[PDB]
RNA sequence: GUUCACCACGGUGUGGUUGAUGACUGGGGUGAAGUCGUAACAAGGUAGCCGUAGGGGAACCUGCGGCUGGAUC
RNA sequence: GCAAGCGUUAAUCGGAAUUACUGGGCGUAAAGGGAGCGUAGGUGGCUCGAUAAGUCAGAUGUGAAAUCCCCGGGCUUAACCUGGGAACUGCAUCUGAUACUGUUGAGCUAGAGUAUGUGAGAGGAAGGUAGAAUUCCAGGUGUAGCGGUGAAAUGCGUAGAGAUCUGGAGGAAUACCGAUGGCGAAGGCAGCCUUCUGGCAUAAUACUGACACUGAGGCUCGAAAGCGUGGGUAGCAAACAGGAUUAGAUACCCUGGUAGUCCACGCCGUAAACGAUGUCUACUAGUCGUUGGGUCCGGACUUAGUGACGCAGCUAACGCAAUAAGUA
RNA sequence: AAACUGAAGAGUUUGAUCAUGGCUCAGAUUGAACGCU
RNA sequence: GGGAGAAGGUACGCUGUUGAUGGUGAUAGGCUCCUUGAGCUUUCGACAGUCGCAGAUACCAGGCUGCUGCAACUG
């Protein structure tokens, strides 16, 4: 990378999307359980996990 | 080809100097009239893509030359292209 | 194409200080005699002279030295290379090794040392660090 | 006041870009006491891999050219 | 451990040298474009002058205040408020300097080329031709097997095979030489002869006088397979048919066999297109081969390649090491 | 007088190692929300 | 090549003024040539007015799109 090529083309830092899509960028969000249910987790574990299935304000399920 | 008494022709007609062969101007004609000569042999050996690789770089050669001569001299390099015909 | 000829010099004598050359001559010009000429006023090197050879050639040939074995040029690298040419003020030239080392640098008043630049209050083209 | 000019709303037609959905369909992934084989790793039991073509339930096989990132020699 | 707060979630920078300007890499970890020619652009030899655009310095004007930082001052302290500075890396205009870059005048030959003589080469293109061999066709001799495999079988043969001798047709490739040998930008290129033709290597002299390097896009060329059209078709052989092996065997092995392989003209544009190593420069212990030259006295030196080692140096290690992966 | 003072790493690929390389963490900040107080 | 006149729009009469323009050539000047251009005639426009429900006013004179089967098409 001369110096030539970095001004022509530059650096590029790509930007990380947020692990948290539903939230939109808020600290909470409100939504209503559209389903209480259990589940069994990866591979290592076994239980009976307690998961719902929750539709928020922010339009996301 | 061209021969030697041919190729002595047009050094002594585009002679800058005495016996100088390798002005500009006389090494931009030698190498126009062997990229003339060649025509005849590309005309029949069109596949001939070997010798074609000389025949490109002789033509690059006397572009160099050409742009060269019009930057030094710019009433040389108009008189060598009407010579020339290029 | 050889395109730096004050990196091919410096190169010169790096490549010739490792191999524990004594002396290393080179096609002379009047930058590398006054980049040499500060070399042997800091001291680094024991003397350059100019032959003026045929053909209006000259021979820039410059007398190493070495220090309890070791080269006494620990260092040289050039600063500002044609791809990228770096010019600073008065209050900005580099220091090399804290003060102990030298940046020549090429001024309007010469080339001389970056301590003699500061001294006189001056800047420009900083071509290399040498220590 | 009338009339013409300019012009906002509104309308018409024809396209472009783009979001969501769509019977069905393609590959991708995840999941266990599954079925069929055993392709790769050792010379993996026909050395492997690359491009390309043909063939085949499926890993793949075969031709041509190439590579060593191949044992043994 | 924090404390009238303490945790969690969200969000930004940091740690992250994890986009590396400061400050990273690309042989094998991700990463050199298949190769070249070249446009814009980037960069660029020596000497004497001019110029002062860049650059450097100085002056002047401005860069609001607040904020940040430093020295103080006022709230009981602190937060907070506040006086003066420093700073605001910036811009503009003048003045000065000319080392470097930029622009210019002149000159020089060391980079790059030209003319002239020799030399090596599977460099390329178009024709022609030779000899071994295979296959087929037709005959002579001859008789019961041949062929194939780890064994077999399919297949061929009493309509006479296979073997042997003699004629004919046809296509393709060029044994030995043959060589980490040569030539070519790569891809590649082997009988021999001619014609057309490119590059290179080498000696000396004369000449041009920076004409250079690299190169986004662009273009050209680019194995094999494949595609179009028209030919050709011996051998080999995808597909395919059969025989084996096997539990099966859409394979490996066997007998056959069409496309293709060959030619002409066009496409295609891809390969582990590899040295998994971009091009071009300069510099840095040495030793031994080899190819084409050159110069000396069978040796010595030097050149352009092409190899095997081996210091320093570099590398995670493997290893590279003047044909660097060293130093730039 | 001064404004001129600033830079830490750890865990996790392996039987073990070095390297590469991602992911994660310790910091600071907020017009914050939420939970307990 | 086309599809395509795809689809779908706008103008269009008369009157006056006015710009340009092709042809033919009287008339002068030097079976012919050149310049000039009377008269006649051609083609585009511009501006202003004007009447009606309506200006391609009558006769004359494509309807047009979307999906899909078949056959290449003209014959």
């Amino acid at each position: 990378a001369t110096t030539n090529q970095l001004i022509r083309k530059g650096r590029k830092t790509i930007k990380e999307k947020s692990k948290v899509p539903a939230l939109q960028a808020c600290p909470q969000r409100r939504g209503v359980c559209t389903r209480v249910y259990t589940t069994t987790p990866k591979k290592p574990n076994s239980a009976m996990r307690k998961v719902c299935r929750v539709r928020l304000t922010s339009g996301y399920e | 080809m061209l021969t030697n008494s041919d190729r002595e022709q047009i050094i002594a007609q585009y002679q800058r100097g005495e016996n100088d062969t390798g002005s500009p101007e006389v090494q931009v004609a030698l190498l126009s009239a062997r990229i003339n000569d060649l025509q005849n042999h590309f005309k029949a050996h069109k596949a001939d893509h070997h010798s074609r690789r000389g025949l490109i770089r002789m033509v690059n050669t006397r572009r160099k030359l050409l742009d060269y001569l019009k930057g030094k001299d710019l009433g040389r390099y108009t008189t060598l292209i009407s010579q020339l015909g290029l | 194409s050889m395109q730096d000829t004050v990196g091919d010099m410096l190169t010169r004598i790096r490549n010739a200080q490792m191999a524990n050359k004594v002396s290393v001559a080179m096609p002379s010009s009047k930058l590398r005699k006054s980049i040499a000429d500060l070399l042997v006023s800091e001291g680094y090197v024991a003397s350059a002279v100019v032959n003026a050879e045929e053909n209006n050639k000259a021979t820039l040939s410059i007398e190493l030295k070495y220090f309890e074995g070791k080269a006494v040029i620990e260092t040289i690298q050039r600063f500002s290379r044609p791809g990228l040419r770096q010019h600073r003020g008065k209050d900005a030239i580099p220091t090399v090794k804290q003060g102990m080392g030298v940046a020549i640098v090429s001024t309007s008043q010469g080339i001389m040392s970056d301590r003699a630049a500061r001294a006189a209050g001056i800047g420009g083209e900083v071509v290399a660090f040498v220590a």
